[PDB]
DNA sequence: CAATTATCCTGTCAA
DNA sequence: TTGACAGGATAATTGT
């Protein structure tokens, strides 16, 4: 899994506010890192709470 | 589409409004939402979202 | 207006 | 000390 992430996080300053990525924009963030498209929505919706949530 | 989080609060100003009124037209929609920011068709649905559960 | 198809959000435990 | 699936809740789609 390593460094299939900081790519995701380094851009994440872009849609920090709005994890409402386009359905085919999941692809250009998927395939470039790839793996099952279903697994990728999940990783971005198992991290809204890891931080920022306590940061309030 | 997509799901569109409304979704702060926002909300349960409605949940009694449904208890008050299962009907409205255009004219309220300004202060009803323009002071709240969201679009028209975002919520013309939302009663229709809640004419169930149940509502036998 | 009922029926659909697309969503995430949580809520069940795991190398 | 982080990542997978079923569950139960929800907002759009859409056309007899």
């Amino acid at each position: 899994p390593k460094v299939a992430t900081n790519i995701m996080r380094a851009w994440l300053f872009q849609h920090l506010t709005h994890p409402y990525p386009s359905e085919e924009q999941k692809k250009q963030l998927a395939q470039d890192t790839g793996l099952t498209i279903l697994q990728v929505n999940n990783w971005f919706i198992n991290a809204r709470r890891r931080i920022v949530q306590p940061m309030i | 589409k997509p799901r569109t989080i409304y979704s702060s609060y926002q909300l349960a100003a409605l949940q009694r409004r449904f208890q008050k009124a299962q009907y409205l037209a255009l004219p309220e929609r300004a202060e009803l939402a323009a002071q709240l920011g969201l679009t028209q068709t975002q919520v013309k649905i939302w009663f229709q979202n809640r004419r169930s559960k149940f509502k036998k």
